[PDB]
């Protein structure tokens, strides 16, 4: 009957409202508990990852220099990355500040509140990634056979690196290292294999020095921190051989930095590059 | 073949239409072509389908076909994987366990299954091997297998009768018909054309019957399955392929489930091919879809259930063959029930004595030992000493263990009912009959139709000769002269034979076999004690004697039958009597049992009260109805029906073994669940089509204990009334159970759809909701079914096997629709907090399902700017499907406390009563313990290690839930039949 109809429509009009009000007050209420300038936890995020910057499909750099279409994606995702960091871009005194060209200590910027709002950011400029900038050469060393990659470290909101001290020598020496304020990366084949065909890597980063500065830490969450440019560090594979597919991995030093055998990208990199013929 | 009898021919149109003689039988040349040409005396096994194919039905049987889809689905999925190399090995998992819970569940389901005996084996103890027949004008001791039609056959006292004959010659022969009609009583057989019936009609002897004494030649008229027992057997076996009202419930609950599975399916397929996605994904939500959607641990639960019961049962002396039998019992609206074995002792013992014109009745239990009807009057004393006196039956010596109503005892039926009588009031009996020295002069006849005896008295002043004298009353009558009352022999005069014929009339009205008992004081000075006495009834009168008694025998019912048959009866159910025996005594035992209630009358009843005829008066006054085998026979489908249908209390009396299974048949297209309950052989049919057949075990035949579904090992109808209410209780915790598991299918259903819709990275995985399935709600829907009831089980009519569902509208709606909703509501909240303490919140997980599980992108920001890796995303996802999993296991624990009860509440059903169910919460909590700090302290099967405040996220809507719940209970208790009752009330 139509009463009945009308009644049992209600009914469950009501009760799915009742539900959804509920539902949407306990999250309400659960979202009080959450800040909008740090997270509650970094049990994930805390040991960064190390990722650059081409943003390859299988670990796999392959191209072929005779013919532009093989690195003209590669070439295309450096150019939108690397957009930002156009002279031209940081071009405002409000929001970037002329930090020191040469590395320095982590510069905090008080702690995380509303007050002071906006905070300011370094600028990073492009000429610390010579044969890499663009400025000169276009197309990086893609079109000779010099692949580019830029590496960078996955921000984590409030993260301060903490080089590794003089306890060991962790690898062959670099004989320039700054270790209070530069956190060392280095690049070698993965296999005896790769070694012997890797050829003369080149570091490219601010000052000469072969890492990232620390003077970039920590940062602050693109709240208090938009437009913030994390360093970068370009490397430069000049001589390697050809036809060969080269294993190729990146690792990042530190008492911070940390290691995982599951998470093949946490703080180093696993990358695959071949250049035919 | 065929299927009518030829006794109406004399033996010389037998010897021409059989081509046989009497005195020269059949030449071996002929008998042998007969027996090629028709087949050996033999019972034709029954067909049995192998128990490997049976076994192997139970895999597509229920929601196997769905989960065998679901496999194939996922070894497709997994090579396609396998082709672009990103393969995980987890739909191989997913397969393999799919594929287990099928194995597992069809396991179970042929244990649940009936098993097909067959019933030849059991006619065994009958069918004799051996035969006289003659041959050639020699007899020859040739088996029974090798008879055929027109042989002539001979049959002595004490053997079985070789095959289906008709009598030529006969001496005095007795048979027992107890596999034809139930009934052991000595059966004459002559030569004589006596009754149309051929079952009836004295002069055909059947196969498989026993031949108590005399001799007989017959012609074998039906050989093998052509004979009564033939037939017989061969309905009890090709008929009963039926499915127990239970599982067409389960079935029913199936088709509602895979019809939700489909249609979603179906559906929400076409969502995702429309929203632009690939196979692999769409194939996946499938297998999501079919995974969630299946009960995958209910059917075998059931089973544990089932037998969980069957074990609580048999410990009550109540054997449950067919484990689907303990629910059959409830929901039974008729029972058919035999007389003689299964409401009656069959035993033949006393019931009433007439003496002094006054009538007692003693007691006919199976266990007394004495009784008292005023015996210490004279006329009594007197009595006694003529039962013991005139009493030829005698007991098997080394009997003093066993009490004395299970003695056995050697005799005809009234001969040991008067000895069991006389050794119970009296005490030891054997002495008394060993004082009196009784002569050589006994006679009994089947012509005289009287019991004399001479005794000569041993009391030391006395030592006078005594004679007894007992028969039919009748024959007692006309042969004395004078009546005892109160010691005086005073004479009987008209009056006192009047009262005499009265009491006779109301004796015989009762359906009891009367005997009389009179006495003569022989004097002494014309037969002093140096007198011999001779046989031939020459030198003592035979008249002329002092009447005493009337007594009457009666197979009485079992002392625990009219109880019980009062409570079935208070329980709803029809209890229909359906016996082989005579209309009278059938009657007389269903007014005792109070199948036929004394308010209510016959037709034949009423018109004889009022002096009218069965046509004058109308059939609606009389509320009882008795119906013979003869009145039955001629009754078309259409009457059969409108019998059962206006009358309440019927007597089926003098019904052949077919009859019964006709009965059966009629009251089952009532829509009804009958019962039948047997002991005999000629029950077999009918137990077997019965929805449960109820056996008796130590009065009943093996025919009758392998064609029942459950026998009573101690022979007590408070078996069947526990039955009933066990059953009923049983229904109603299915309904609870089903309810608890469908609840847990929506709340795994949710996310999915949700992860389809909304693009939110997946909230729970697939292999986490088997644990669920086959985990956390394993015990709980045990422990569900130890609940007591909330009201009076009895008090409830049996439920419409068509308008009582086990699974309604009702119960799938308020799963799916309120409870398992509010559980997906908890989980996601759950969900969504761990998601934003890391750094996701809600809003930015909308639509990232596919850069999230990209392996490509190894930076993606979340809501404070932070970059995370493929790896740290998909632990993250790990830990929201973890918590997922633990939301669910906490409101399900609040969902048993919930469907603890359908009306009451736990402040009344009482929330620690039943301790089972805190084992099963014991028992999801350590489960969920298990798969979250053991299985997930290393990262596999998507589990992980939650952080401390998650397992308690989803606790108010656990209370949320069990509020919900109480409110609608308490409303539909406030208000029955108030639009609420009707649509809330499951
Ligand atoms: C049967 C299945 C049942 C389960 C259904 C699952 C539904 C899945 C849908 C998910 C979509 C998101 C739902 C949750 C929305 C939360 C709103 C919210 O707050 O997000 C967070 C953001 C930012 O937060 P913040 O930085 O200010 O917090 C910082 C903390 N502090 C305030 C203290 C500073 O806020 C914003 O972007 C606000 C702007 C965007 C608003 C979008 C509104 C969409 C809401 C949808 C809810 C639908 C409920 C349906 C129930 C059906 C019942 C049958
Ligand atoms: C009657 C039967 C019991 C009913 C219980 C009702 C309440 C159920 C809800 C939660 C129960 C868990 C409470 C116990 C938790 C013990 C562990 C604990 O101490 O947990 C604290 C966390 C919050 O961590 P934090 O902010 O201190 O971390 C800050 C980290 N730093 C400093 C680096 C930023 O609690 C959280 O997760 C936030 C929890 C949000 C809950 C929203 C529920 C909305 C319903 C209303
Ligand atoms: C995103 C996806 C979410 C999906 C959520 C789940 C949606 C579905 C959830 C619940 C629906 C379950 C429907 C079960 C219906 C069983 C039908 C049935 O046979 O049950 C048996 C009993 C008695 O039947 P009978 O002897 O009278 O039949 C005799 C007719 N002969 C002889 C032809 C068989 O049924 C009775 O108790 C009497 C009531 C019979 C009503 C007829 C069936 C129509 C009822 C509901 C269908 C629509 C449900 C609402 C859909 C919501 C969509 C969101
Ligand atoms: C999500 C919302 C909008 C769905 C609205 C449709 C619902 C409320 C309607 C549509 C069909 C309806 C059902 C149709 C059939 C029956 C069976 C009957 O014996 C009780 C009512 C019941 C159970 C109805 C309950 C209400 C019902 C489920
Ligand atoms: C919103 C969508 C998901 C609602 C879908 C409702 C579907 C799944 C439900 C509503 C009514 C249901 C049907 C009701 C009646 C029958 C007939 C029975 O002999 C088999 C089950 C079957 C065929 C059911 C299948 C499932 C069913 C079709
Ligand atoms: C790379 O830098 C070196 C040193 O400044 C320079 O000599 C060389 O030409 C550069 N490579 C090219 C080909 O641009
Ligand atoms: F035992 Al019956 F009919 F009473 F077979
Ligand atoms: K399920
Ligand atoms: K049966
Ligand atoms: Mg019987």
């Amino acid at each position: 009957t139509g009463g009945s109809w009308f009644k049992i429509l209600l009914f469950y009009v009501i009760f799915y409202g009742c539900l959804a009000g509920i539902f949407i007050g306990t999250i309400q209420v659960m979202l009080l508990t959450i800040s909008e300038l740090k997270p509650t936890y970094q049990d994930r995020v805390a040991p960064p990852g190390l990722t650059q910057i081409p943003q390859i499909q299988k670990t796999e750099i392959s191209f072929r220099p005779n013919d532009p279409k093989s690195y003209e994606a590669y070439v295309l995702n450096i150019i939108r990355f690397l957009e930002k960091y156009k002279d031209s871009a940081q071009k405002d005194d409000m929001i970037f500040e002329d930090c020191g060209s040469m590395p320095s200590e982590p510069k905090e910027r008080g702690e995380f509140n509303h007050e002071r709002g906006e905070r300011k950011v370094c600028r990073f400029k492009l000429d610390w990634l010579g044969n890499c900038s663009g400025l000169n050469d276009e197309s990086y060393g893609y079109k000779e056979g010099k692949p580019c990659i830029i590496i960078k470290l996955n921000r984590v909101l409030g993260f301060k690196p903490k080089p590794p001290k003089n306890e060991s020598l962790e690898t062959y020496p670099l004989t320039m290292k700054y270790n209070p304020n530069v956190l060392p990366v280095q690049c070698t084949g993965k296999r005896d294999e790769d070694k012997d065909k890797v050829g003369n890597i080149e570091y490219f980063g601010m000052g000469g020095f072969y890492g990232f500065p620390l003077q970039y830490y920590p940062y602050y969450g693109k709240l208090l921190q938009p437009k913030y440019l994390q360093p970068l560090l370009a490397v430069q594979f000049t001589n390697l051989t050809l036809d060969t597919e080269i294993r190729i991995e990146c690792k990042a030093y530190g008492e911070n930095i940390g290691y995982s055998e599951k998470d093949r990208f946490q703080g180093r990199f696993d990358v695959k590059i071949e250049v035919k013929s | 073949g065929m299927d009518l009898d030829d006794h109406r021919l004399s033996n010389t149109e037998l010897e021409q239409k059989y081509g046989t003689n009497i005195i020269q039988g059949l030449s071996s040349v002929r008998a042998t072509e007969l027996l090629a040409r028709d087949g050996p005396n033999t019972l034709t096994p029954p067909k049995q389908t192998p128990e490997i194919i049976k076994f192997l039905k139970q895999m597509v049987g229920g929601f196997s076909i769905l989960l065998w889809i679901g496999a194939a689905l996922c070894w497709i999925a997994f090579v396609i994987q396998y082709v672009n190399n990103s393969a995980s090995l987890d739909n191989v998992y997913l397969g393999a366990i799919l594929v287990l819970v099928v194995i597992l569940t069809g396991i179970f389901a042929y244990y649940q299954e009936a098993k097909s005996t067959n019933i030849m084996a059991s006619f065994s103890k009958m069918i004799p091997q051996q035969a006289l027949v003659i041959r050639d004008a020699e007899k020859k001791v040739i088996s029974a297998e090798q008879l055929v039609v027109g042989d002539v056959v001979e049959i002595k006292g004490g053997d079985q009768i070789p095959a289906d004959i008709r009598l030529v010659f006969s001496q005095g022969c007795k048979v027992d018909n107890s596999s034809l009609t139930g009934e052991s009583e000595p059966q004459a057989r002559s030569t004589e054309f006596t009754h149309e019936n051929p079952l009836e009609t004295k002069n055909i002897g059947f196969y498989s019957t026993t031949c108590l004494e005399g001799t007989a030649t017959g012609i074998v008229i039906n050989t093998g399955d052509r004979t009564i027992i033939g037939r017989i057997a061969s309905l009890a076996s090709g008929v009963g392929s039926e499915k127990t009202p239970i599982a067409i419930e389960i079935e029913h609950f199936v088709h509602i489930v895979a019809g939700v599975a489909v249609s979603i399916g179906i559906i929400f397929f076409i969502t995702a091919v429309c929203m632009k996605y690939y196979v692999l994904d769409a194939i996946i939500f499938l297998i999501s879809i079919i995974v969630a959607n299946v009960p995958e641990g209910l059917l075998a639960t059931v089973t544990v259930t089932l037998s969980l019961t069957a074990k609580r049962m048999a410990k009550k002396n109540c054997l449950v063959k067919n484990l689907e039998a303990v629910e059959t019992l409830g929901s039974t609206s008729i029972i058919c029930s035999d007389k003689t074995g299964t409401l009656t002792q069959n035993r033949m013992t006393v019931a009433h004595l007439w003496f002094d014109n006054q009538i007692f009745v003693a007691d006919t239990s199976e266990n007394q030992t004495k009784q008292a009807f005023d015996q210490s009057s004279g006329t009594w004393a007197s009595l006694s000493k003529i039962i013991t006196l005139c009493n030829r039956a005698e007991f098997r010596p080394g009997q003093e263990s066993v009490p004395i109503m299970k003695r056995t005892v050697v005799g005809d039926a009234s001969e040991t009912a008067l000895l069991k009588f006389s050794e119970v009031i009296l005490g030891d009996v054997m002495g008394i009959r060993k004082r009196n020295h009784k002569v050589a002069e006994i006679p009994f006849n089947s012509t005289n139709k009287f019991q004399l005896s001479i005794h000569e008295t041993e009391d030391p002043n006395n030592k006078r000769f005594l004679v007894v004298m007992k028969g039919a009353p009748e024959r007692i009558l006309e042969k004395c002269s004078t009546i005892m009352i109160n010691g005086q022999e005073q004479p009987l005069d008209k009056s006192s034979a009047d009262s005499f014929h009265t009491a006779y009339m109301e004796l015989g009205g009762l359906g009891e076999r009367v005997l009389g008992f009179c006495h003569l004081y022989l004097p002494a000075e014309q037969f002093p004690q140096s007198y011999i006495f001779d046989v031939d009834s020459v030198n003592f009168p035979t008249s002329n004697f002092c009447f005493v008694g009337l007594l009457s025998m009666i197979d009485p019912p079992r002392s625990t039958v009219p109880d019980a048959v009062s409570k079935c009866r208070s329980a709803g159910i029809k209890v229909i009597m359906v016996t082989g025996d005579h209309p009278i005594t059938a009657k007389a035992i269903a007014k005792s049992v109070g199948i036929i209630s004394a308010n209510n009358e016959t037709v034949e009843d009423i018109a004889k009260r009022r002096n009218i005829a069965v046509e004058q008066v109308n059939k609606r006054e009389a509320k009882a109805a008795v119906v013979t085998g003869m009145e039955l026979k001629d009754m078309t489908p259409e009457q059969l029906d409108e019998l059962l249908t206006n009358y309440q209390e019927i007597v089926f009396a003098r019904t052949s073994p077919q009859q019964k299974l006709i009965i059966v048949e009629g009251c089952q297209r009532q829509d009804a669940i009958v019962a039948v309950t047997g002991d005999g052989v000629n029950d077999s049919p009918a137990l077997k089509k019965a929805d449960i057949g109820i056996a008796m075990g130590i009065a009943g035949s093996d025919a009758a204990k392998n064609a029942a579904d459950m026998v009573l090992l101690d022979d007590n109808f408070a078996s069947i009334v526990t039955g009933v209410e066990e059953g009923r209780l049983i229904f109603d915790n299915l309904k609870k159970t089903i309810a608890y598991t469908l609840t847990a299918n929506i709340a795994e259903l949710c996310p999915f759809l949700i992860y389809i819709v909304a693009g939110l990275p997946l909230p729970i995985g697939t292999i986490t909701i088997l644990f669920i399935d086959l985990g956390t709600d394993i015990i709980p829907s045990i422990a569900l079914a130890y609940e007591k009831a909330e009201s009076d089980i009895m008090n409830r009519k049996p439920r419409h096997k068509k308008k009582d569902r086990l699974v309604n509208t009702q119960l799938a709606i308020y799963s799916y629709l309120h409870i398992g909703l509010m559980q997906a509501l908890g989980g996601f909240l759950v969900y969504f907090t761990v998601y934003a303490q890391q750094g996701f919140w809600p809003t930015s997980l909308i639509n990232l399902r596919v850069a999230w599980e990209t392996d490509d992108i190894n930076d993606l920001e979340d809501s404070y700017g932070q970059e995370w890796t493929r790896y740290q995303r998909k632990y993250l996802e790990w830990t929201g499907s973890t918590a997922f999993f633990v939301a669910i296991m906490i409101q399900q624990i609040a969902d048993l406390i919930i469907r603890k009860t359908r009306r009451n509440s736990i402040f009344q059903q009482g929330l620690f009563r039943n301790k089972v169910i805190w084992v099963g919460i014991a028992s999801q909590v350590i489960v969920a313990l298990i798969l979250s700090y053991g299985l997930g302290s290393v990262p596999a099967l998507s589990f992980t290690m939650l952080r401390v405040q998650y397992w308690f996220v989803a606790v108010p809507h656990a209370i949320l839930i069990w509020v919900y719940d109480e409110m609608r209970k308490l409303f539909i208790r406030l208000y029955p039949g108030s639009w609420w009752d009707k649509n809330m009330y499951y």
